[PDB]
């Protein structure tokens, strides 16, 4: 994970969704205590695009073929850092985070949400 | 002349100073006041206060229910709630130390909680299982 | 037992239908009481859900105890 | 057996250490902000005493209901406490207190009801029972 | 020490004795950091309850009287039993837990407690 | 790198005099900002000088971080 | 450091320095949180004759002698111990702590004073 060899925009993506975890992760005991409406307007975001990105790191396996559906994705580089890109940017802030869970790339997500 | 007029409300002095005149809306009707008048109490209406200073400026402070009592060389303002500002919209200037002060009642919550009951729980949580092993040789 | 660290390879594949279909909710329960055991002494300042996350965890430990010499079927 | 545990339990103790120290610096500076407001609100209520004492002792026709002793049947108890702990042993000492008075006033013969202000007092006079009549919660450090 | 030898009763007492001692044992930790005052009102019961058990367990042996002087005492196992029962229903959470100390059965430690 | 512990024994005697001159105001900022680092979550309650001192510790930490292979002269 | 070795005066008189040195150690935190108009007036005392003692611990060296154009100085005992006994004693209250600083015996501490 260095810029001169995956470039720049991957490893800052890479940097930014770092941060973002390791922050909700500090936020945990606030959380637990006092709950989710006392925090800030900052670090709320910060909770929910967290969650869903922990969401989207879900991925079909398609050796399984049981309960998946034999959901072979082999999702390419470039729909990932564009997608995590636009996550982390908030494009996709309004999607409930029961989209990102068990798919592929981002036109997956935008149609499960569609259709729910 | 001048006379020495406060306004204080159930919290903190608002308004002081010298003033020459002040007008006012109590319980029978508006009063004008000067300096050397009878003694007087009343039941002030939600109005506005005015006093002139004695240069010309008029100073309007903004007054919601009190007591007024004047005196003849100290008029004396009991307001429950007063705000310096003029209009009578200052609900929109109020809202402002409303939000002030209850984002840092929220900040403060928010400190206690995460300084204090995280990390002294923390600190106190696995102790005994260092203190059993002290003795062992292995 | 200790079920913070105690694990089996074989997993689910080494259970019966039904047992299989019900064992998620005492795992759940057990990992959410086992999260924030530490604020178990703490419940009178804390919010509703984690109290009543405590309140069945709780609960859930209660069910696990068993007497010697009768096993259940 | 596992010294780098014992490492960074004292590391985090330490850290601890240091967490608590600042919040004692931030609640001395609280101290003193609230005990220079205690003083502003003492003119309103100078003032106040000197204009009612006047008025009772110059009109002194008539008894108002608040200056006058009837006997007792029903006494009431007005109960302030904080909104979160980790401050000594400030509510459970008044908690005591009050308790203590109400067993005294029991044996009077006279029933008691309470108006709780702050959550710590709600919690424990809805767990102790008795005839509430008003809550209030999230006070805060400068109430209106 | 189960069931099925010593009795129902006597293995109920005895374990519960035991429930109490260790989660007086757990709560020794944050008495020591934080003050007694954070706990709840059953942790404080707990507490002092778990004091007076510890403080009941003293005993003048026969043979012991060399070393301090008073004379020892022969405690038969229902009048443990029955102190012990008594002890955890809370009926003697009146006496002073000074009480407790280097007594035989309960009737003792109530003679001393008037004594004070 | 750790400038709590970090220590040269040779010191001054090591350093071209712009730099001997200008190090002491990094050195004083890093000291200040080491010892009170714990008052950067509160944020709340801090009186004007700490506040002070806090931004310009930050601000110093900040300044130190650095890119591979890009040496300043 | 023996009442047998080095004399009863040395003693006592070693003795009360330490014992001011540990009060104004105990004093500064106070000083930093609560104010220094906190302190009654015996801690003020305290800590203006702990901050004397402090300063006169301090002497040039002969061998910085070369470095600083002062020259140093050695001041044996019978001599420290009568400025101590006098400082100690609240007999030196009117001289400002700077009068105190890299220097010997009292005499010249004297003088600095004048000089101030």
């Amino acid at each position: 994970l260095d810029p001169l060899v995956v470039g720049q925009e991957h490893y800052e993506i890479a940097r930014a969704v770092q941060n973002v975890l390791q922050r909700y992760k500090e936020l945990k005991d606030i959380i637990a205590i006092l709950g989710m409406d006392e925090l800030a307007e900052e670090d709320k975001l910060v909770v929910y695009r967290a969650r869903k990105i922990q969401r989207f790191f879900s991925q079909p396996f398609h050796v399984a073929e049981v309960f998946t559906g034999a959901p072979g994705k082999l999702v390419p580089l470039k729909e990932t850092i564009r997608g995590f890109k636009g996550l982390l940017a908030g494009e996709y802030d309004h999607i409930p985070e029961q989209a990102f869970y068990m798919v592929g790339g981002i036109d997956e997500v935008i149609a499960k949400a569609e259709k729910l | 002349a001048t006379m020495q007029c406060d306004v204080v409300s159930v919290k903190e002095s608002i308004y002081s100073g010298a003033v020459t005149m002040l007008i006012a809306k109590g319980a029978g009707g508006e009063l004008g006041i000067l300096p050397g008048h009878a003694p007087l109490v009343t039941l002030l209406q939600p109005g506005p206060i005015r006093v002139l200073l004695e240069n010309g400026t008029e100073e309007i402070v903004y007054v919601s229910g009190g007591v007024l009592e004047v005196q003849p060389h100290v008029v004396t303002v009991l307001a429950d709630t007063a705000i310096r500002a003029d209009n009578l919209d200052e609900a929109a200037i109020l809202e402002a130390r409303k939000n002030a002060e209850q984002l840092l009642a929220n900040q403060k919550s928010d400190l206690d909680s995460a300084a204090a009951l995280a990390a002294l729980a923390e600190t106190a949580a696995q102790l005994e299982t260092i203190r059993k092993i002290k003795n062992r040789a292995q | 037992v200790n079920a913070g660290i105690s694990v089996s390879r074989v997993g689910g594949s080494a259970q019966t239908k039904i047992i299989k279909k019900l064992s998620g909710g005492i795992r759940t329960a057990l990992a959410q009481y086992r999260e924030l055991a530490a604020f178990a002494q703490f419940a009178s300042d804390l919010d509703e859900a984690t109290r009543k996350q405590l309140e069945h965890g709780q609960r859930v430990t209660e069910l696990m105890k068993q007497k010697q010499y009768a096993p259940y079927s | 057996a596992n010294l780098k545990e014992i490492r960074a339990k004292v590391a985090s103790i330490k850290s601890t250490q240091k967490i608590t120290r600042a919040m004692q610096m931030v609640a001395a500076s609280k101290m003193r902000r609230a005990q220079e407001r205690m003083a502003q609100g003492r003119p309103y209520a100078d003032n106040m005493r000197r204009v009612i004492a006047h008025l009772v002792q110059a009109n002194p026709e008539y008894k108002h209901r608040y200056m006058v002793d009837r006997p007792v049947k029903r006494v009431g108890y007005i109960i302030v406490s904080s909104d979160r702990g980790l401050a000594g042993g400030l509510n459970i000492n008044l908690f005591k207190k009050v308790v203590q008075h109400v067993k005294a006033q029991q044996e009077q013969s006279i029933e008691v009801q309470f108006a709780l202000i702050g959550q710590k007092a709600v919690s424990f006079f809805k767990n102790y029972g008795g005839k509430v009549l008003g809550a209030t919660t999230q006070i805060g450090d400068a109430p209106s």
